[PDB]
């Protein structure tokens, strides 16, 4: 029926991510750690987030399974035993802050790239940050007692113990949803609409000032008298000088030719000999094929490698908030429109509890699927396959 | 070709104020904009340039900014040396090279009422050939004032000339002087010469007048 | 032809403060300057504000500077007068006054119908 | 010790020629730049004229085309300015700039050294003295408050002219205006006291004009009528 099929699932489901996990963040490891041309930004991040993944899934799962088949936690026998229901609480809510202070810094950086020692800084941070916020949970659970097979036996359960911990069970679950689910999707929309924009902005301006030139090449070439040579070769002037700046400090040298070869032609046509002008434009070709059509092209690749690492960095966080939300959307419907008189009775108080179950897999079936996308959708790491 | 538009044409500011002054040209020259300081009877000394840039030697109030084809010069403290002439230039290349109309700024405070004085021609004047009339304003402030002279009641729109002096350093005050001359003729066919002023402090223009 | 009153008065005592305006249509404030006065009991109009078009600044006479403000609202063609710290001598007729020029030259022909402002 | 001074200036009549010159001191002319500015008394500034040696070349203005010729000596290291044919809108203070050539940051430094400037004024007719004439209140117009007296000066052809009070005894409490173009040349000018003391002991108070040019020294009472 229900609770057997459920049992076994759970057992399956347990069984077979242990090792997909371990298999997946063991190899993502060996990768940025070995591959020389792996090593970036972004690498070291995800690296993190692999790690995070892997000391969580290492021990977690099969005590799960040991509470799944035998009913009881282990090492009761002993003294130390109790502290294992604090450690099994005390790494999920670590893993999650991992998960989620990341997938704000690669919404964070990967804008100001657009627009070392500071990732150190930040992955040391977000470790310690992440690890201080989740010592109320492990401060929380304890042993309990009861009777069962003649003997005072013991559940892992939260108990009301220490006034800390009554101000933690009031609201636990608010700030869970206020914190692990609400600020990271805003703050990443928000950079992502800022990075778009400056990006779509970037293109334009390029754009214009390689169509000014080239458009007033053509109407020189055609030019018939002073004037429009001289209006022509003031906005082409003003062109270069404006998209000078955006060298990094080879091309500045070709701007400078380019520069200084319009202000040949300009004095040439001040001095009243229209052909004169013409001829001096002429070798303005020469210099534009040989010096701005492989900036230009340079330019356009590194944006477009930006675009595409931008990719992944931000189908990480969508399939990380397709994945949380259906659980806290089942807790929510418990806490504000529960079950007391309100529809179904029989019906609602168990399916709020089933899908309370599929949240906490989907959660736990979270910290293995990020790997697969990784490779999957980068495609750059296939190529390191 | 390529004008350029200053558009504060008088601003009153006192010590510790904060004062902008805009600038726009025609086409789309670049960066290529330099700000002017010049004092009464000395040549101009450079402030800006590239739109944002301070010269050696300058003080670090003064800033600069560029947005599209608009040009900012702002001042954040008005210490006393900054009551001059500021003046706009663009030098995208030689031959073309313009200068904005001029932005001045002055001292504030509060609004006087100007006293007024008429003066009739002397004998020595008249025994030569010519006669003028004056007609003095003193200690106005601010400086927009009108004056107008009715000839027997009759409006004149000729052979009048005014003075204006420069801002005293004692209350921050203007003077004026208009003058208006005729024949000999003329002098003796009328009868009546009266001067009338105009300012935004007193309420009903203020008239004195004689007759002779 | 313009019909122009200011708003408020009535009553005061010292240490208050109130706000007045003769806000005006049939005419855009926007072209012109706007100038306000005091009709002290057996004394000629004294002057006491002025505010220019926007963006061009607000004068003040000695007696009242540092005490009021005067403020515009182009689009709601509004001028106000934020008066403080009245003063037994306060007492007296406000009127207000738009100018006929833009080169800020000294012309007052439109007169406000009278508005009162007295102090205790 | 970058420095420039300038020379020429003077006094020419309509249709005429002059010629200026600009020395420069501390730099090179094959490396730098030179024009010319223009300033309109009581007005803004114009450009006129632009040479640079070391390429020869020369531009003008709309305004100025065929009317003046711009060289350069670099055994000398000055720049000249010849002009022919003068009218009287041509009257203002000339300024002497210096700018660097395009490649890098002397390009963008613009204008950033001037010189003091040279006065030219195109004339017509000669040097005379002033005529100085009273201007006295009447009892009325006291009133018992104060009552300015005055000093008119006119006809006179100088650029300057002083007036002074009592040999600066009277200090305090006098205007003097800028002069103004009259009619048909000359210039005219007021100076006014306001000298709130009605003392007839007092009310000698002469103005006494100084014409430097064409040596004169005039002195007159003003006597309370
Ligand atoms: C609102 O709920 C949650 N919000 C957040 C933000 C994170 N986790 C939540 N729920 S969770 O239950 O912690 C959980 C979520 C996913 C996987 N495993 C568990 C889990 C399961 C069992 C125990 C346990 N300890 N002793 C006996 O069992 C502890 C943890």
């Amino acid at each position: 029926k229900i609770t057997s099929a459920f049992k076994y699932i759970n057992t399956v489901i347990s069984c077979t991510i242990f090792i997909v996990g371990m298999v997946g963040n063991a190899t993502l490891l060996r990768i940025i750690y070995q591959n020389k041309c792996m090593r970036n930004g972004p690498n070291a991040l995800i690296a993190s987030l692999a790690l995070g993944d892997l000391i969580y899934v290492v021990i977690d799962l099969p005590i799960n399974v040991f509470k799944l088949l035998a009913g009881r936690w282990p090492f009761d026998h002993n003294d130390f035993g109790v502290f294992l229901c604090k450690l099994f609480p005390f790494l999920q809510k670590s893993s999650v802050g991992i998960t989620v202070l990341n997938l704000c810094a690669l919404s964070v950086d990967r804008y100001r790239a657009v627009a070392p020692l500071v990732t150190a800084i930040e992955i040391v941070s977000i470790w310690i940050l992440s690890f201080i916020l989740a010592i109320p949970e492990a401060i929380g659970f304890v042993m309990v007692p009861f009777e069962y097979r003649g003997e005072q036996h013991k559940t892992c359960m939260l108990n009301a113990t220490s006034k800390f911990m009554e101000f933690y069970q009031d609201v636990k679950d608010w700030w869970l949803f206020g914190f692990y689910f609400c600020m990271p999707l805003v703050c990443t929309a928000i950079f992502y609409t800022l990075m778009t924009c400056e990006a779509r902005r970037q293109l334009a301006d390029l754009e214009d000032n390689w169509e000014t030139l080239n458009d007033n090449l053509k109407v020189i070439e055609k030019a018939d008298n002073a004037a429009q040579v001289k209006d022509a070769l003031t906005k082409m002037r003003a062109a270069a000088l404006d998209a000078q700046k955006a060298t990094p400090p080879d091309f500045r040298h070709g701007f400078d030719i380019l520069v200084g070869q319009i202000d040949d032609a300009l004095k040439l046509a001040n001095e009243g000999k229209v052909k004169e002008a013409q001829a001096a434009a002429e070798q303005l070709k020469t210099t534009r094929n040989a010096y701005i059509q492989k900036y230009l092209e340079r330019a356009r690749s590194t944006l477009k490698q930006r675009r595409e690492v931008a990719k992944t960095v931000f189908c990480l966080v969508v399939i990380f908030a397709l994945c949380w939300f259906p659980l806290h959307l089942s807790r929510i419907l418990k806490k504000t429109v529960y079950n007391e008189m309100d529809k179904n009775r029989c019906e609602l108080l168990s399916f709020l509890l089933l899908m309370d179950y599929i949240g906490i897999n989907l959660a736990t079936m979270n910290s293995c699927i990020n790997p697969i996308a990784l490779y999957f959708v980068s495609k750059k790491f296939k190529n390191c396959f | 070709d390529i004008q350029m538009t200053q558009s504060p044409s008088s601003l009153s500011a006192s010590v510790g104020d904060r004062v902008t002054i805009t600038c726009r040209a025609s086409q789309s020259v670049s960066s290529a904009v330099a700000w002017y300081q010049q004092k009464p009877g000395k040549a101009p000394k450079l402030l800006i340039y590239s739109a944002s840039s301070l010269y050696s030697g300058v003080p670090s109030r003064f800033s600069g900014s560029r947005s599209g084809t608009d040009f900012t010069l702002t001042i954040s403290s008005l210490q006393p040396e900054d009551f001059a002439t500021y003046y706009c230039q663009q030098y995208l290349y030689y031959s073309l090279v313009t200068f904005g109309q001029g932005t001045k700024v002055e001292i504030k405070r509060t609004v006087a009422a100007p006293s007024v004085f008429i003066f009739p021609p002397s004998d020595s004047q008249l025994k030569s050939g010519t006669a003028s009339v004056v007609c003095l304003l003193n200690n106005f402030y601010p400086r927009e004032a009108k004056v107008q002279w009715k000839v027997d009641n009759a409006l004149q729109s000729g052979n009048s000339q005014e003075s204006v002096t420069e801002q005293d350093s004692k209350d921050s005050t203007y003077s004026l002087s208009s003058t208006l001359t005729l024949s000999k003729a003329d002098y003796e066919k009328h009868k009546v010469y009266a001067c009338e002023v105009t300012h935004q402090g007193l309420s009903s223009p203020v008239t004195k007048s004689f007759n002779r | 032809q313009v019909q122009l009153q200011e708003s408020g008065g009535g009553l005061v005592q010292p240490g208050g403060s109130l706000r007045l305006s003769c806000a005006a249509s049939g005419r855009t404030i926007s072209r012109y300057a706007m100038s306000w006065f005091r009709q002290a009991p057996g004394k000629e109009r004294e002057f006491v504000a002025v505010a220019r078009r926007s963006g061009d600044g607000a004068f003040y006479a000695d007696s009242v500077q540092g005490r009021f403000t005067v403020s515009r609202d182009d689009a709601k063609n509004t001028v106000y007068l934020q008066m403080n710290s009245l003063k037994p001598e306060d007492t007296a007729v406000y009127y207000c006054a738009i100018d006929s020029d833009t080169f800020y030259s000294g012309s007052y022909d439109y007169w406000g119908q009278g508005t009162q402002v007295t102090v205790s | 010790e970058v420095q420039l001074v300038e020379s020429g200036g003077g006094l020419v009549q309509p249709g005429g020629s002059l010629r200026l010159s600009c020395a420069a001191s501390g730099f090179n002319v094959v490396d730098f730049s030179l024009h010319w500015v223009r300033q309109a008394p009581g007005k803004g500034l114009e450009w006129v004229a632009y040479i640079s040696s070391s390429s020869g070349s020369t531009s003008y203005a709309d305004s100025v085309k065929g009317r003046f010729t711009i060289s350069a000596d670099t055994s000398k290291n000055t720049a000249y300015l010849q002009m022919n044919s003068l009218r009287a809108e041509d009257t203002a203070v000339y300024y002497c700039a210096r700018w660097g050539y395009w490649p890098g940051e002397p390009w963008w430094k613009a204008f950033d050294y001037w010189g003091q400037g040279t006065l030219v004024t195109v004339s017509s007719a000669s040097t005379k003295g002033p005529s100085v004439f009273p201007l006295a209140p009447s009892s009325k117009s006291t009133s018992g408050g104060t009552a300015a007296l005055g000093c008119l000066v006119k006809d006179y052809f100088p650029e300057p002219v002083t007036v002074s009070w009592n040999s600066g005894a009277l200090t305090s409490g006098v205007h003097t205006f800028p002069a103004v173009l009259q009619s048909s040349g000359l210039y005219s000018l007021s100076s006014v006291v306001t000298v709130p003391s009605s003392s007839l002991g007092t009310q000698t108070y002469i103005c006494n004009v100084n014409h430097k040019p064409s040596n004169t020294k005039v002195d007159k009472k003003v006597e309370p009528k």
